[PDB]
RNA sequence: ACGAGACUCUGGCAUGCUAACUAGUUACGCGACCGGUCGGCGUAACUUCUUAGAGGGACAAGUGGCGUUCAGCCACCCGAGAUUGAGCAAUAACAGGUCUGUGAUGCCCUUAGAUGUCCGGGGCUGCACGCGCGCUACACUGACUGGCUCAGCGUGUGCCUACCCUACGCCGGCAGGCGCGGGUAACCCGUUGAACCCCAUUCGUGAUGGGGAUCGGGGAUUGCAAUUAUUCCCCAUGAACGAGGAAUUCCCAGUAAGUGCGGGUCAUAAGCUUGCGUUGAUUAAGUCCCUGCCCUUUGUACACACCGCCCGU
């Protein structure tokens, strides 16, 4: 998510952009395994900052 | 085996000038069937004379405007002229551009004064490379002012411009340059 | 008020056009245009004529650059 | 002048006001016991042969 | 090859001062209701042979020509390619030689300035309404 | 199954899928010599007459190339033909007639099994280009 | 430019007066020594320490180092 | 010790590894002639192209030359690469800009204009004018159906709001409307079918098919009214320009230049700007000549520091 402002709050200067990034990373995991034993698997070991996501396959 | 195009031979040309073969590449492994090829010739010195000759003088061919970054249309506009020099002359069109070279890249002009100087100009030695380079714009030059405001078009000028620097005819804008240059150099002792 | 180039077949067109053109090997429509002073397009139908006509053959022609070979 | 080319046996330096001329020895091969300075222009690499039909002028040395 | 008569360098259509060495459709384009494109498509239509000149070809495609002009509507060419459709007062119709029309699309212009309108005022002035910013324009052999 | 040996230039990308066959080349649909550019033609036809039309008589590969622009998709399918007949070679048959052809193909062009690792430059502010920077007044 | 920085330097010179007999005159095995017996936080740095280290023990090899 | 470097992200190589019906390479029922085009399919060889995850790889490492025989520089077999590009970036400062970001702010507005609510309309879109960035042109290396071949960055279904990208058929040469919807996205646009290279038919040295107020009339968006109307598809004319006398920006290899696309713009709105591929250069391996800046020595009666100080009438 590369995204450009202006440095200063005005605009007074050189020509200087901000070039913010962002960057998203993505994970799939497909399983055969009944939704108790999925349930139970998810929730055994989790760290903050990853979303996770149950969806029907 | 390798032949320019696919009729140009590269075992009939002949330097004859010991200063400027180095610099020259015609006969020697640099053969192939298309002047395109891109190259690391311009990324490091001690490599950008092995280019071969006849890729380098595609490669100046295209210059102003949005003419230049064509080197396909200079690929066409390069069969096209030689074409055009090998019926007009039916000699061999290497030879002729190598003769062209040779009489066309200066041997002695002038830069500043030695040490130090520049309210005017001392006569030195050209350097075979730089002299083909002058050589090679040169023709390009006298080529597409040529073609400026004229009824003719492109592959004539450039075909009549090489043979009479091959020849030495003074309509030809690289010799008369060169003897220009040499001038300088005299009149600057 | 504007330059005159001839734009028809006329005397001075169909003068020197099948006979004493091919004795010299370069064969281009400026050429012709320059020689016997007409346009360029008049130039490229006279020797698209005679092409048809089965005299020289051809090498290529993108545009306007085309090239005659003769066989003697 | 007599024409009589010269070989480039050593780069000397570099000279002139925007430091283009080059400094370098040239020798001629007929009799290896001359090597003369002289300034040269543009690209010059160590071993080539320079056209030479004026050779009684000398490049500004020691 | 050369005709044997009544080959034409002054050409005329509607006293209008035209080329006669100009390519049939490059000259044609003097008038100034219609030109160029529609040009094109009304010799295209009018059957001529465009890989000739405009002075070796015969009266009739003259003719022709200028009849399928003086009346498109009777000649298959739509009402919308075309520069006298409807407009104030009473509906354009037929586009004739020369300024027969374009006298016609200049009297609007009159009637404008006359009105005492912005627009028209400003056509008056010689300032360009359609869009047309001002910054460098009337700078060089302004009064 | 192929060769496995891909082919690059710019951002595009070049493999010859490789088989049994007699020499019959075809690049996306096309052959090798109905290529579009009739004047890049001898860049495409570069290796096979380079060292022979022997040599591409013994096997069959098609080159399928995804990339960017006419001329940055040659030197891709030409190299990647090239070094797959080389690896074809090295895998199956022996090395002195792969050893024996990529000598000639170095000597011919160095980088002719190698990539060119050079790619558009990024682009900085106050500038359109890489290098060129906006004009200001003094 | 490729002029060694006082801190590599001072590095090899540390790891040659210290661990000179593991070191020998291949690159590739002073890079591993170097891995494993000092804490090198970043490849590029491991490198120039173990180029820096191999042009030591070619110095010595020419015999005195002054350094 | 800080800064430089180191650092991080990037650009390039691993047929080595963890592996992927949101990707393809391999799995075949016209085998269309008796060994073949597929993304015209003729409806379970597994990660090689694609995907950035962990390691590896390059270090002046080997050779030669120069060099305190140091630090290093130059040339080469080899190697993907022998200098990728950026980010950050010290001490001190400038009366640089920003009170147009806010109870984050030190002063006036308190007596019915105290803005905490509000505007119907015009302003920076209009001018005798000089200036600054950039585009369209400078030709027959250019054009007059363009007929056939591709990628790159990356954006997109919204609760302050139909306010998205839109695939497919219907309405018309046209801006636009209808439907079924595909896409919350490597699931659809999209295999992102533009710039280009071609041509065994048509421009030919004009002021013009190299060109724009091609003057004026035909157009319109499930949303306040397109008024010197910043939106718009159609139909000739024309100003002007023959490389632009001074003065000069900016440019070290996928660099300059050659063009198109995507965001910020945005209810429609790119000559701007910010990124992106797309073609590939004679040119440079140098220097202090100019413009600056830094350092050293030197002089100083300056220290508010030469925009200083100071003398006399």
């Amino acid at each position: 998510l590369r995204i450009t402002t202006r440095k200063t709050p005005c605009g007074e200067g050189s020509k200087t952009w901000d070039r913010f990034q962002m960057r998203i990373h993505k994970r799939l995991i497909d399983l055969h395994s009944p939704s108790e034993i999925v349930k139970q698997i998810t929730s055994i070991s989790i760290e903050p900052g990853v979303e996770v996501e149950v969806t029907i396959a | 085996d390798i032949k320019l195009f696919g009729k140009w031979s590269t075992d009939d040309v002949q330097i004859n000038d010991i200063s400027l073969q180095d610099y020259i590449a015609v006969k020697e492994k640099y053969a192939k069937y298309l002047p395109h090829s891109a190259g690391r010739y311009a990324a490091k010195r001690f490599r950008k004379a092995q280019c071969p000759i006849v890729e380098r003088l595609t490669n100046s061919m295209m210059m102003h405007g949005r003419n230049n970054g064509k080197k396909l249309m200079t690929v066409r506009i390069v069969k096209h002229a030689f074409e055009i020099i090998h019926l007009l002359t039916g000699e061999n069109p290497l030879q002729v551009l190598v003769n062209a070279i040779i009489n066309s890249g200066p041997r002695e002009d002038s830069t500043r004064i030695g040490r130090a100087g520049t309210v005017r100009r001392q006569a030195v030695d050209v350097s075979p490379l730089r002299r083909v380079n002058q050589a090679i714009w040169l023709l390009c030059t006298g080529a597409r002012e040529a073609a400026f405001r004229n009824i003719k078009t492109i592959a004539e000028c450039l075909a009549d411009e090489l043979i009479n620097a091959a020849k030495g005819s003074s309509n030809s804008y690289a010799i008369k340059k060169k003897d220009e240059l040499e001038r300088v150099a005299k009149s600057n002792r | 008020d504007k330059l005159n180039n001839l734009v028809l077949f006329d005397k001075a067109t169909y003068d020197k056009l099948c006979k004493e053109v091919p004795n010299y090997k370069l064969i281009t429509p400026a050429v012709v245009s320059e020689r016997l002073k007409i346009r360029g397009s008049l130039a490229r139908a006279a020797l698209q004529e005679l092409l048809s006509k089965g005299l020289i053959k051809l090498v290529s022609k993108h545009r306007a650059q085309v090239i005659y070979t003769r066989n003697t | 002048q007599p024409i009589k080319l010269a070989r480039v046996t050593k780069v000397l330096g570099r000279t002139g006001s925007q430091g283009q001329c080059t400094q370098v020895r040239v020798e001629f091969m007929d009799d290896t016991s001359r090597s003369i300075i002289r300034n040269v222009k543009g690209p010059v690499r160590e071993g080539d042969v320079l056209t030479l039909l004026e050779s009684e002028r000398e490049a500004r040395r020691l | 090859l050369v005709i044997p008569e009544k080959f034409q360098h002054i050409l005329r259509v509607l006293n209008t001062n035209i080329d006669g060495r100009r390519k049939i459709a490059f000259a044609i384009t003097a008038i100034k209701g219609v030109g160029r494109r529609y040009a094109h498509v009304v010799l295209r239509k009018a059957d001529i042979d465009l890989t000739k000149r405009a002075g070796e070809l015969t009266e009739d495609e003259v003719e022709r020509v200028i009849t399928i002009m003086q009346n498109p509507r009777q000649y298959k060419i739509p009402d919308w390619f075309l520069n006298r459709q409807k407009d104030v007062k009473d509906g354009k119709y037929s586009q004739v030689l020369a300024n027969g029309l374009d006298n016609k699309l200049r009297e609007d212009l009159e009637r404008l300035k006359k009105i005492r309108a912005h627009r028209g005022l400003r056509h008056f002035w010689g300032l360009r309404v359609r869009g047309q910013h001002t910054k460098t324009t009337g700078r060089r052999g302004r009064t | 199954q192929s060769v496995q040996v891909f082919g690059r230039k710019k951002t595009a990308t070049a493999v010859a899928h490789c088989k049994r066959g007699n020499g019959l080349i075809k690049v996306n649909g096309r052959p090798l010599e109905m290529i579009e550019p009739r004047t890049l033609q001898y860049k495409l036809l570069e290796p096979v007459l380079l060292l022979g039309k022997e040599r591409f008589a013994g096997v069959d590969i098609r080159v399928r190339v995804k990339g960017g622009g006419h001329v940055a998709q040659i030197y891709a399918i030409r190299q990647s033909i090239s070094k797959a007949l080389v690896a074809y070679y090295q895998k199956y048959v022996d090395e002195a007639s792969k050893k024996e052809i990529k000598d000639i193909l170095i000597q011919y062009d160095r980088t002719l099994l190698v990539a060119d690792p050079r790619r558009c430059e990024s682009k900085k502010f106050g500038g359109p280009g890489a290098r060129a920077r906006y004009q200001k007044s003094y | 430019g490729r002029v060694r920085t006082k801190t590599v330097k001072k590095a090899a010179r540390v790891i040659i007066e210290k661990y000179y007999t593991r070191l020998g005159n291949d690159f590739h095995t002073n890079k591993r020594v170097c891995e494993e017996i000092a804490i090198i936080p970043s490849k590029k740095l491991r490198n120039k320490i173990a180029g820096y280290v191999t042009h030591l023990m070619k110095r010595i090899q020419r015999g005195p180092v002054r350094g």
